[PDB]
RNA sequence: AGCUAAAUAUUGGCGAGAGACCGAUAGCGAACAAGUAGAGUGAUCGAAAGAUGAAAAGAACUUUGAAAAGAGAGUUAAAUAGUACGUGAAAUUGCUGAAAGGGAAGCAUUGGAAAUCAGUCUUACCUGGGUGAGAUCAGUAGUCUCUCGAGACUAUGCA
RNA sequence: UUUCAAUGGCCCGUCUUGAAACACGGACCAAGGAGUCUAGCAUCUAUGCGAGUGUUUGGGUGAUGAAAACCCAUCCGCGAAGGUGGGAACGCCCUUGUGGCGUGCACCAUCGAAGAGCAUAGCUGUUGGGACCCGAAAGAUGGUGAACCAUCUAGUAGCUGGUUCCUGCCGAAGUUUCCGGAUAGCAGAAACUCAGAUCAGUUUUAUGUGUAAAAUGAGAGUU
RNA sequence: UUGAGAAGCUCAGACGAGUAGGCAGGCGUGGAGGUUUGUGACGAAGCCUUGGGCGUGAGCCUGGGUCGAACAGCCUCUAGUGCAGAUCUUGGUGGAAGUAGC
RNA sequence: GCGAAACCACAGCCUGGGGAACGGGCCAGGCAA
RNA sequence: AAAACUUUCAGCAACGGAUCUCUUGGCUCUCGCAUCGAUGAAGAACGCAGCGAAAUGCGAUACGUAAUGUGAAUUG
């Protein structure tokens, strides 16, 4: 599987011989942000595994790529705030206004 | 109509998943038969004792050689007979008097999944059943 | 594949608008000598089969996509790769606060949030 | 069935030791959801109390007599064979060293160093329970007591008007074989359980009638697994003349059992996974010239109209035929 | 002719622990003044009735009214909690606004009209250069956990 | 959403009746409200074991509810007391295919004379038990001042009224025949054997309207 | 070509009345063991509302208003589990009616 | 001024025909303010 | 045709007390124990508080005294 961990996309790997530990069951690997090279190391680790496999990995990382480009471009927008609302403090200033 | 099995042993299903596709996959009417009896009811699965076993295989003109009887159901053994033969057999379960009495005195037993890797056609195979009547 | 129905209006039950103690919610009228249930001229339709909708549709709101309910700020994570399919429902229970957080990582993931704007308040 | 022979013991600081068990034979036993269920579903009615109402005291009327008065002789305890118990408890002994069920079932171990976890014999004598949570914390097993605390809501509904006040997960088994302080060490830590070796409890393996409890065995426990249970050929020496169960098949991985070449190497040929639609549409071989190429390979050369006239036409008829035409 | 422990019973009495039990038309007839009021010469029969709020802070005071009460005003997080007190449904009734209204109404289809909501989005992508950068990059230097290299970092330069 | 315009639509449930006609029950709203609990039997299916089978009378035991779990001694219950052909499956082929040669399960024909249960759970059925719910004067015992009260009592019913959510598939019979019934038939549900085999609210051909042997169709027959 | 919830995906054709009755899959309520490292004073449950949706349907999800302390999705266990009727029980409330009348 | 009970599916122009009453609803009609 | 009256729908106020939440109550099962009276019991009546409406408590030593404790509250 591929996973971003802290804006940085790495691929998880398990095998059946490390299935027993699971401590050390999960193999991780770092994928570079050049994305023609994320995909050269994709094969070269995935490599003879079933292309069912493979493809479900590059799709990923694809989605886990536009993901963090979109978290990139809100940060850059000044965009707006959401203060939320109380039904407690609605409801009093309600009454205290119609009181006034 | 029968076309998914009743049971919930979730080893007859994982059973039946070989046979679906060795029926489908092969033109042999052995696995068609075999995935067909792996749906029956337990009742229309009767014991099969090993002494009518020993008598199928060694019948008339003998010649046992070393074909491989297979049933679909359980294989009961038969205190009333001493000398078991030597005998190669398949079948769903053993009891565990009988399966020690066919390893301690010649072949061996098997269960369905080492037959279909050894004669996934049928190859040279007995199929055998129990008395329905009971 | 577009999101088209085979009908709009609801199935309301028979003598239902007549009535208060009977409910609008449909029931089959099993009366022997019932001649709305016998599909006669100027009744009402009845529930069958041969109303639903497209398999490929069903469940699909008229903008094409599929409600799918997110209780918290985790559920709205796994519609990451189904996007263009489903859409983040914010459950009705989910408070204030934690429904700004299902917006603003839904707004980043690219998912759709039908429920955006509830509970919630806008300040620039 | 060929997995993983031996198993390696952890000491109290968190450190494997050179030593190793052996994986018992009932470690391999088959694991069965469904069996297991109707065993729990049973076993979980046995510790039930009776309900009624007065017996003295229509249905329909105010301050009347409901229907059917709650009668205490109900059906409350439910019989199982104790075959069936022990195939339900050893299938759920089995299912418990493989991690995947663990998970599976909600237990945090993504960081538990092996499965089945097994530690020495010194975790016996523990007597506080500072010191098992320093053991849990080394051993990474903690990340399960720390769900179970965060998971204590208040019960649902008019239980909690019932003694049934609180709710969480279930944490850990430590599976001990003496007591000497172990069971008052770990009792106070959310969740975890602590059960003999010898009195395996379905409801503490299989809990919910869900397999895959995450068990903690002791070295001293885990050898007797090879004692309790027994094995397909042998028999358990504390259970009289019991065996473990034989299964439907030796391999139960189909997808190899298929794949494999014995079976590969005679099936016949294979057909497309999904096959194309062969005609989609109905297209009128009149109407579209196209379709017509298609049925007949005659239309290209047809020349429907020929002149068979204009040679001096032998108009034929016959005298006394005109003559009884005209007539009358 | 006679006695005799323990093993056994237990809708009562003295206490105790629980429950896949009922949750105020239920569970006891009784969650409370419950065999209580009340009914019957009598024997007997026999109910209805739980919840303001964290705290009473239970509404001073002014005013109108014979009072009862009302209006100001106060307390409170809230009086859409004011002792007719938790939430306050339906039936049902009054006021207002709307349209409609030749012995019914009623609903169903198709619209129209009035009234009202559904939801809006060019914006991003790609390419070009410059400018400063950073690092998963150094013809680079160290530590940590793993299994040479795979991670997390700490310097240092930005090719 | 309200309203209007055009087209429409006899009050619902029960019971009755082919059908209605009906006669009933319905002022309105909320809440309550009726195949349940249990022992026995048989069936189907699922599971464990299998010539066996069943720990829970009881004993051992259970430090973290200990009425759970776990373990087994002596009984006991229920079981246990040969050829011929057609045949499932397989092999050998070999003019291959076609078929033959075989080996022949279950079983059926024939001639004849190599045990399959036990236990648990479910489903449907049936018999009892207050027995789906409601409704018939009671009667008896014992009391109170012919009357009245309390219990036995969940006394009695072929009858009356009612019996509660959705969709999908199949879907009769509505009556022969003997005689309140056993049959049958229709519908299913299972198990079988065959389409190279039989059939048909069929039609012809022809022999003497019946019978027997061509077309038109459909796979047909059993338990 | 990625289309192995093999209980999946895919392809083709015909078909669709229904009482008694037979079969199957589901929806909903209270509580029970497991689970969602679930929701909740930044508002649970409930309630109303010509707000928006989902399902053939039983039903479901959500917005607004009230509201104030609990609750739910999923897999199984379980039962005092689903109402329009019973001249049904209980409570409430109308027309009749400001009528009979006093 | 003090104030019920009974009753209540819902209503209420007929004309005819509407086969089974049909008029209290259906169709032709008039009426319908 | 507007008003009046009649009708539907919405707003608002009454009316009603369902729903939801709980709960010093009920029911059910298990467990331990052995204890009334002529030395006046059970029951009943009349009394009694700095004031009690029921309600408990108490007996002219009356909402109790002695004694052993606790150690500063009763509470409208």
């Amino acid at each position: 599987t591929v996973r971003e961990d802290n804006g940085k996309l790495y691929l998880y790997m398990k095998t059946i011989e490390r299935a027993h530990f699971p401590s050390k069951l999960w193999q991780r690997i770092k994928l570079s942000k050049n994305y023609a090279k994320a995909l050269e190391q994709i094969d070269q680790q995935l490599l003879y595994w079933p292309g069912r496999q493979i493809h479900r990995c590059k799709q990923r990382l694809t989605r886990l790529t536009q993901y963090l480009l979109k978290a990139r471009r809100l940060a850059l927008k000044h965009q707006p705030a959401l203060i939320p609302i109380k039904p407690k403090q609605a409801h009093r200033e309600a009454s205290r206004e119609r009181k006034a | 109509q029968r076309s998914k099995p009743a049971s919930e042993n979730v080893y007859l299903k994982l059973l039946v998943k070989l046979y679906r596709f060795l029926a489908r996959r092969t033109d042999s009417r052995f696995n068609k038969a075999i995935l067909k009896r792996l749906f029956q009811s337990k009742t229309n699965r009767p014991p099969i004792s090993i002494s009518k076993i020993a008598a199928l295989t060694s019948r008339k003109s003998a010649s046992s050689q070393n074909k491989t009887t297979v049933v679909v159901g359980t294989v009961t053994d038969d205190e009333r007979m001493l000398t078991v033969p030597k005998l190669s057999i398949a079948a769903l379960r053993f009891t565990k008097s009988a399966r020690a009495r066919i390893l301690k005195a010649g072949g061996e037993v098997l269960t369905l999944d080492q037959l279909a890797l050894r004669a996934p056609t049928g190859s040279n195979t007995v199929l055998v059943r129990g008395k329905k009547h009971a | 594949v577009n999101i088209i129905k085979k009908r709009t209006k609801p199935f309301k039950r028979h003598q239902s608008d007549r009535f208060k103690r009977v409910g609008e919610s449909w029931r089959k009228p099993r009366g022997i000598d019932s001649c709305v249930r016998r599909r006669f001229r100027g009744t009402i339709s009845m529930p069958k089969i041969g109303y639903g909708n497209n398999k490929k549709t069903r469940y699909c709101m008229p903008n094409g996509l599929k409600a799918f309910l997110v209780r918290n700020v985790s559920d709205v994570e796994l519609l990451l790769m189904h996007n263009k399919t489903y859409a983040a429902e914010i459950a009705g229970n989910v408070s204030a606060r934690k429904r700004v957080e299902i917006v603003e990582k839904a707004r980043a993931l690219g998912v759709k949030v039908t429920n955006a704007g509830a509970k919630v308040r806008s300040q620039e | 069935a060929a997995a993983r022979p031996t198993v390696s013991i952890y000491n109290k600081d968190g450190s494997v030791s050179s030593e190793t068990l052996a994986l018992p034979f009932v470690f391999k036993a088959p694991i069965r959801p469904d069996l297991v269920r109707s065993v729990h579903t049973a076993v979980a009615k046995n510790k039930r109390q009776p309900y009624a109402v007065s017996e003295k005291a229509g249905n329909m009327c105010r301050s009347g007599r409901m229907f059917a008065p709650t009668k205490t002789w109900r059906k409350w305890h439910v019989k199982v064979n104790q075959n069936e118990k022990r195939y339900a408890i050893a299938s759920a002994v089995a299912a418990s060293g493989v991690p995947s069920l663990l998970l599976a079932r909600g237990h945090r171990i993504e960081e538990i160093p092996e499965v089945p976890l097994v530690v020495d014999d010194a975790v016996q004598s523990f007597q506080k329970t500072k010191e098992a949570v320093a053991l849990l914390k080394e051993i990474k097993a903690y990340r399960d007591v720390i769900k179970v605390a965060n998971s204590r809501k208040l019960r649902a509904g008019k239980g909690k008007l019932r003694n049934r006040r609180h709710v969480q997960r279930r944490g850990p088994l430590v599976v001990f074989n003496e007591d000497t302080g172990i069971v008052k060490a770990f009792r106070n830590i959310p969740g975890v359980e602590i059960v003999n070796v010898r009195r395996l409890n379905l409801l503490q393996l299989a809990p919910g009638g869900h397999l895959g409890r995450f068990v903690i065995w002791t070295k001293s426990a885990f050898g007797l697994l090879d004692s309790v249970f027994g094995s397909t050929t042998e028999v358990a020496q504390l259970k009289k003349n019991y065996f473990l169960p034989e299964n439907i098949i030796s391999n139960a991985d189909v997808t190899r059992l298929i794949n494999s070449d014995e079976i590969q190497s005679i099936v016949k040929a294979a057909g497309p996974s999904r096959v194309k639609r062969a005609h989609v549409q109905k297209k009128n071989p009149l109407k579209n010239k196209a379709v017509l190429s298609r049925l007949n390979p005659y239309a290209k050369a047809y020349k429907a109209n020929v002149k068979i006239n204009s040679e001096k036409t032998p108009k034929a008829a016959g005298e006394k035929f005109l003559s009884v035409l005209h007539e009358n």
